[PDB]
């Protein structure tokens, strides 16, 4: 089993929305 | 004025780069008295990777000035494929010029390679990662977790992680059908690093992109165990202990 | 109450291998389930070869089948899912009659890990198997890794193979733009472990031609059996047969040329 | 009656390996067969390097050569056909001074299996170059696996390697868009079981630049010999030599920079 | 760790420029 190639899901929030600079 | 770290278990450095290279094209290496610190978002800003190598873990660690060496992770990986696995490895830099020096030594001691890699100028970019308690923390073998992401990726592109007090479930859906994988907490003082252990303050049920989990499992050679820390509305942490010497942490936000 | 089919197999990896042996030649097929056992029978999409599979119930550690039922499977989907099973996993199958899903459950030996997959089924109409049991002019039995090595090697030379056997032995021949190849296998009279033996049963010399694409597919069964058996007649189809030990057999059928 | 050439080589794996070491460098070449052995000399497709192969006839367990033959051989074809011989197989070249054909015969170590292949030969214009006698400033004998690994690593840096030799050690250096590498080997005291020894016989230091593309072709002969020899001198071709155990050798010649 | 196959450098002299027929 090699790992399928799966697309980024619709609901995916970026990590930037959780941590600030 | 110069930086130099000598690592006996040079293979660690290899595994570390094999684990970053695919996720991150370029990162800045923060050098300081207390060790090495790399932090980066992946090329699409979904996830964050944080790497700590403490200076106590090296056989030799010297750091005159704080540096930020901009590295191309893919070149640095090519150069470390040229290190043997039992190679004692040394990093060396001169603060001025931006060349990083990777020196490899055979434990026979008859062969010695130096590679001088070019550095980039990069944006200094920290993100503040917050101190935190988690509702659920799952410790398990890195290989089982790796198997689980691989298998479910044949099913769907998200994995739901359901965590109770004494077990955790991983579920997927797609055109073929459903899949669910249940691990029960293990008795232990069987074995040691094939224990499954759950600490649960609050039951969770969280959805993650298998696309990213499978990038994380590339760190599997660095550690026999992986830790998963979770809460609703808070990035998942996937942590790999590197030896006695540091950690590789991956961050990924869940649905809603 | 409800009419259940349920089968527990402790050596799950048999089932795994069985699907490797099918997925590349058959896309979809009906599983005939009865109390006799699990029977599968399909022609590949180009209508040249026919695989037939037999898993007798006594081969299963647990088996239940309340009434004869038939399930349309996507062998591609089934194979993907079986790659999720451990080589040591205990495997259970479970469906009710007229099901639109098959339960596959994989148990680790320690019983601390359990997976289950609910697989979508398909409706397929599968009839027939008008396959008379027949007398062959030649029957040849040999190590499966050897037969596989031969097909692998002759497929560098050409894409058809002449099989020719006599009392003393059998010969396999190919030819193409590189050159000609002839592999010759003689009877191991001797005294040996069946996985190195070569044995010929013969009524009359056959000399027949088969395309090596197909043969190379049959050899994906190789992990299932230490031996493999080939049966040949004038223009009866060749049959290539693998004993899935203590459970059943897997037979491929090939049409000669002309 | 019939003027055959016949060579039986019990260690057939030598032939497999020799062709692995040639097929990527040469398409078509002419094997000079005589009473004294199998000789092959040929520049490579691009006319950059020269390879010289000697299998002395003493080294076969059986050898018959009625008359001299110059067999033009497609190396790609001959390589595919040798890929059909097991590594423990007894190999026999057969040629009837007559015929358009070279026969290769493979006896498996198990004795009921025998393959034969017949290759169609080619009319190539024999040309052979005259190799001058030369004293070398530098001769380096090092393990073959190490030389293979140094050429492999450094190809990831640049398309050339600088080889620098002294009485104490030898340095290999490359450079490219990633940066620069340098690999130093010291001459060994003498390692406890030997062919991990690096030896230098120098009457004059050298600093010569060679193409990694050709060096990495040359190291395909690594399985033939536990050690390798480099002979260098300024403005004079490099010789890379593999001994093929008491049978002969395989030599590669390559011009340095300017 | 597999060979990177490199091009022929432009300065490469053929061996035929050294050894004669």
């Amino acid at each position: 089993a090699p790992v399928c190639v799966r697309p980024t899901p619709k609901w995916q929030k970026g990590i930037g929305e959780f941590f600030a600079a | 004025h110069m930086f130099e770290a000598r690592l006996v278990q040079g293979s660690i450095l290899k595994k570390v780069l094999e684990a970053l290279k695919d996720l991150i094209n370029e990162a800045c290496w923060d050098i300081s008295s207390s060790g090495v610190n790399l932090q980066s978002m992946d090329s699409s800003h979904v996830s964050l990777v944080q790497l700590t190598l403490r200076s106590e873990g090296f056989d030799t660690y010297r750091c005159d000035r704080n540096l930020a060496m901009g590295v191309n992770l893919t070149s640095m990986s090519k150069i470390l494929k040229c290190a043997g696995n039992e190679d004692i490895i040394t990093l060396r830099a001169e603060d001025n010029a931006d060349t990083l020096a990777l020196v490899f030594e055979a434990p026979n001691q008859e062969k010695v390679s130096d590679y001088e890699m070019k550095l980039m100028d990069l944006d200094v970019e920290q993100l503040g990662i917050p101190e935190q308690e988690y509702s659920c923390v799952v410790k398990m073998p890195s290989g089982e977790f790796a198997r689980i992401c691989r298998d479910l990726s044949h099913i769907g592109d998200a994995v739901v992680i359901s965590c109770a007090k004494d077990g955790v479930k991983f579920s997927a859906s797609g055109e073929l059908g459903n899949g669910n994988i249940k691990l029960s907490q293990t008795s232990n003082v069987d074995k040691e690093e094939e224990a499954v252990t759950i600490e649960m303050n609050e039951p969770v049920q969280l959805t993650f992109a298998l696309r990213y989990l499978n990038f994380f499992t590339k760190a599997t050679p660095l550690s026999s165990t992986v830790t998963l820390s979770m809460s609703a509305d808070v990035p998942l942490v996937v942590e790999y202990k590197i030896a006695d010497m540091g950690h590789l942490k991956y961050y990924l936000a869940p649905k809603i």
